[PDB]
RNA sequence: UAAGGUGAUAUGAACCGUUAUAACCGGCGAUUUCCGAAUGGGGAAACCCAGUGUGUUUCGACACACUAUCAUUAACUGAAUCCAUAGGUUAAUGAGGCGAACCGGGGGAACUGAAACAUCUAAGUACCCCGAGGAAAAGAAAUCAACCGAGAUUCCCCCAGUAGCGGCGAGCGAACGGGGAGCAGCCCAGAGCCUGAAUCAGUGUGUGUGUUAGUGGAAGCGUCUGGAAAGGCGCGCGAUACAGGGUGACAGCCCCGUACACAAAAAUGCACAUGCUGUGAGCUCGAUGAGUAGGGCGGGACACGUGGUAUCCUGUCUGAAUAUGGGGGGACCAUCCUCCAAGGCUAAAUACUCCUGACUGACCGAUAGUGAACCAGUACCGUGAGGGAAAGGCGAAAAGAAC
RNA sequence: CGAAGGUGUGCUGUGAGGCAUGCUGGAGGUAUCAGAAGUGCGAAUGCUGACAUAAGUAACGAUAAAGCGGGUGAAAAGCCCGCUCGCCGGAAGACCAAGGGUUCCUGUCCAACGUUAAUCGGGGCAGGGUGAGUCGACCCCUAAGGCGAGGCCGAAAGGCG
């Protein structure tokens, strides 16, 4: 099918909120970080359903977790999946 | 393993004793050979690894009774 | 006796489960990433609400 | 000089990894000893 | 139950000023109560952004214990101990040597 | 049970709640990602790849369930090979792996001692493996005794470091008999009367009794020192409660408590006619476990090192009588006494603590006590198995020093 | 109305020792008589921690040397900018695989690491940054080799296939 609205829990944060993200928003693409087990078709259907805008293609990259912690206590941030949602037809930006 | 399959004879470990009573570990082994016995009721030859005492037990008791005890124990015949 | 869910012993709980996920929990996530103040207890309340609805779904298979 | 340690994750895993330990009963005993000791890393390859 | 309520007119027994009487503001989980105007102390506030920008030596009430704080009695002007008894599941705190329910 | 809460370093922000429905604690549930016996195939742990069905479908596909190996049983097909087996496929049941100590069995050392060392010892010890159970093993005489008798097994104290074994060296070391804890005996080898005929095991209840949250719980003021009184002083009260812990210094009467009385929706462990289901009473007659006892050869265990060596197991080769009978009483024979091997089951006294709760200590107090009082099998070191630390105390309250 | 501990003083006994007291300390100490010992330390190339000595001594890591002007800064031989000078150039240039794992980029800081100072850095603290139908892995297939249903063998474990 088109994947279910319950299973469309992939859209976590709508914006990475960065200079690169705003630059490719003002030119062409929406940048947002989605899930850990999402697929390209899942993010495409999520954008087309949860937003009103149709989507051309989705480009996904997995971001590693930073350590970012001192010497006495050692920690590691969570690995997160980013997507580059390209939407050309039917866009307002 | 070397099992008599009728009488259940097993390798048993012992000692070698010399004239000066030195002790060295040795193994006592059964007299096992693979023998086909003719079973009339099954109309076929059944091959079993058996001892000499197991063969005399077969000659005393009957191959039918021996295979019945074998089926009771569960070992494949 | 500590908690009462007689308002959700009704049938057709899947549609309010859908309304709790779509446009409510997703909207709280988008508004929390944008930055809002009153959303903070609302995420906890919505998560406990979907937990209650799904336990009643596991109770009655009629749904 | 070439030193004794030249690292490679494939030979490291295939020698000292969890599947290599669970293949043999002595490696299973090694993992049992490390679990009984309470170590954070039972398998050091993974 | 608890011998000390959220808002009860209470009299301290030991320390600071012994005889003074106050009303309970907050009861903490450590066994301590903040009572109005008893453990007056002069803490120093740092410069904080938005609120408390200049800072100061502004006063606050410190924590005093439920052991040191005792329930005051209006009928007899002295500290009174608290017992609780009722036949129903709902209990009532009763004064000792006065048989009056708080 | 409740007026306070949203676990800790850790403040904050937004909130929830009245003892009548916040949080907290207990019984019963719901969910329980992935790896791991891992079990759909694979694999370099937490990853890759599927197959068959059911349902939907926006044709892009999506959700869920099942699919490992072995053992037993049943069904269907089925070779060489005519019948029949072996095999193959499906279905139901069961197993796998983990775990500190105790237990039974299978293998089983050496350092060491003999002032060397080889018989001997260390020692059936360490270790490896298999198998369970809350205990395991053993167990109702082919047993001791000595002409009187005892009457299954286990464990404790004697006997007793005796008798004896021993390069008669080092060393090893009983039983008989006595005092105790605990203390019940049964079933098949076979048929009839007898057929739930007692006992035993499973299964929700009934009652008593605990367990897993809890409830109430007595009785102190004034004054001096002091930052603060629980201390000094003076006068009271409780005590089936003066075990203990904290509170600004040492509290029977400030708080939590304790002695005492009470309480369990719900689930569970022990004890009845348990209701039921199965096994199976009691009487009569009959029998009494064959490659077995025993023997030769080689070993092993009995305190017993083959010696005059009885007893048990048997790798090997043999091999009876069969209640007109056989075994034992420490070579062996006669008399006498005693008991019936070659089939099984069995509580208690017994050994142990990974864990749970309460209490105790002429036990330790941060180089001590666990390696670890501190985010310790952590940091580090090694390819790995593995090794493995250092590190406690502000104050009563942060009032943690505004300017 | 000041315990144990610490630090001086005085007195005393033949000795190990004891008593009193000033200062520090800010909560314990336990005559006398018995009782039990983890009961006394200068040594063991003793174990652990602290700190001296040599001593402000050797050394500061390829002899591919640097000089100047300006800027920032509390401070400049070392940082940035610029002009000269020198070095490598089948590398001391550039790109992968193994390996490492955030060291990459930007803003800030100079306590500890930089064998000196440091405004600087592969250092501390915050944000960022890795986009694939065609490049690799995954997947199809196989060599050496591994595992191996059934099987053969082996006290058990297990060995071979």
């Amino acid at each position: 099918m088109i994947r279910e609205e319950r299973l469309l829990k992939v859209l976590r944060a709508p914006h990475v909120s960065e200079k690169a993200s705003t630059a490719m928003e003002k030119s062409n693409t929406i940048v947002l970080k989605v899930a850990k087990d999402a697929t390209k078709a899942e993010i495409k259907a999520a954008v087309q359903k949860l937003f009103e805008v149709e989507v051309e293609v989705v480009n996904t990259l997995v971001v590693k977790g930073k350590v970012k912690r001192h010497g006495q206590r050692i920690g590691r941030r969570s690995d997160w999946k980013k997507a580059y949602v390209t939407l050309k037809e039917g866009q307002n930006l | 393993s070397r099992v008599c399959q009728v009488t259940g004879k097993r390798p048993v470990t012992g000692n070698n004793r010399s004239h000066a009573l030195n002790a060295t570990k040795r193994r006592f082994l059964p007299n096992l050979h693979s023998h086909r016995f003719w079973v009339e009721s099954e109309k076929r030859f059944v091959t079993l690894r058996v001892s000499a005492k197991g063969m005399r037990v077969i000659d005393k008791k009957g191959i039918d009774t021996v295979l019945a005890e074998l089926r009771a124990r569960g070992e494949k015949y | 006796m500590k908690a009462k869910e007689l308002r959700e012993k009704s049938v057709e709980e899947l549609n309010t489960e859908l309304l709790n996920l779509l446009r409510e929990q997703f909207n709280l996530r988008m508004q929390a990433a944008s930055g809002q103040l009153q959303q903070s207890h609302l995420l906890k309340q919505v998560r406990r609400d979907v937990a209650r609805v799904k336990t009643l779904l596991n109770e009655k298979a009629g749904a | 000089m070439k030193r004794t340690f030249q690292p490679s994750v494939l030979k490291r895993n295939r020698s000292h990894g969890f599947r290599a330990r669970m293949a043999t009963k002595n490696g299973r005993q090694v993992l049992a000893r490390r679990r009984a000791k309470g170590r954070a890393r039972l398998t050091v390859s993974k | 139950a608890a011998k000390i309520r959220r808002d009860d007119e209470v009299i301290v027994l030991t320390g600071k000023d012994k005889g003074k009487r106050g009303k309970v503001k907050n009861v903490l989980s450590s066994g301590k109560v903040i009572v109005e105007g008893i453990n007056l102390v002069k803490k120093h506030q740092k410069p904080v952004p938005a609120l408390n920008q200049p800072g100061g030596i502004v006063e606050k009430e410190a924590a005093i214990q439920v052991s040191n704080v005792a329930i005051f009695n209006a009928a007899t002007g002295k500290a009174d101990r608290v017992g609780f008894r009722f036949e129903d599941g709902k209990k009532v705190r009763f004064f000792k040597s006065n048989s009056e329910t708080i």
